[PDB]
C-alpha cells in the first residue's frame, strides 16, 4: 500500500540534455518553477543547435527512469548502462510542465538540472513527489518521529487548535 | 505546470 516505490519503478522517457545553474538556500516551488523553466530553454535552444549540428550529416535519447524512496537514476534504455544516478535526498524538485519533466539535483548552491521527454511527464511526476515524502516520511519515521502517522493526526490538531 | 520539493532535501539539506 505504499511498498509500490520502496522498491522502485521504471518509466520510458525522453532525455534532451541538462543544464546547470545557480541556486540559494531555500528559494521557493514558485521561484524553482521558474529556473525550472529557463533550464528547458536552455537544452531546447542547445537542441535545435543540436539538430543543425546533424544537418552536415534522432538528436534525443530514449531512456528508463528508475524511481525510489532511495534514489532517481537515468539508464540507456537500449544498453542500460547508467547515464546518472543520485540518492533521493540530492533531488529537491521535479517539475511536468507538458510532457517535459525537469528534475534538479545537487551537482556534488551549484544545482544541475536534467531534461527529459515523456508523454507520461504527467504521471512520472507525480510518482517521483510520492517518493519524495515516502522517502520523506520514512527520512522520518527513523528520527524517532514514529508518530509520523502520528504527526499528521498531530500537525492538525496543532492547527485548529491554534484557532 | 506542477513542481514539488523534497521536504527531506529542503531539509537537512538547504
Amino acid at each position: 500500500g505504499s511498498e509500490d516505490l520502496i522498491d522502485g519503478i521504471i518509466f520510458a522517457a525522453n532525455y534532451l540534455g541538462s543544464t546547470q545553474l545557480l541556486s540559494e538556500r531555500n528559494p521557493s516551488k514558485n521561484i524553482r518553477m521558474m529556473q525550472a523553466q529557463e533550464a528547458v530553454s536552455r537544452v531546447k535552444r542547445m537542441q535545435k543547435a543540436a539538430k543543425i549540428k546533424k544537418k552536415a550529416n534522432q538528436t534525443l535519447t530514449e531512456v528508463d527512469l528508475f524511481i525510489s524512496t532511495q534514489r532517481i537514476k537515468v539508464l540507456n534504455a537500449d544498453t542500460q548502462e547508467t547515464m546518472m544516478d543520485h540518492a533521493l535526498r540530492t533531488i529537491s524538485y521535479i517539475a511536468d510542465i507538458g510532457n517535459i519533466v525537469v528534475l534538479m539535483a545537487r551537482r556534488r548552491y551549484k544545482m544541475i538540472c536534467h531534461v527529459f521527454e515523456s508523454e507520461d511527464a504527467q504521471l512520472i511526476a507525480q510518482s517521483i513527489g510520492q517518493a519524495f515524502s515516502v522517502a520523506y516520511q520514512e527520512f522520518l519515521r527513523a528520527n524517532g518521529i514514529n508518530p509520523e502517522d502520528l504527526s499528521q493526526k498531530e500537525y492538525s490538531d496543532i492547527i485548529n487548535t491554534q484557532e | 505546470q506542477n513542481g514539488y520539493e523534497n521536504p527531506t532535501y529542503k531539509f537537512f539539506e538547504q
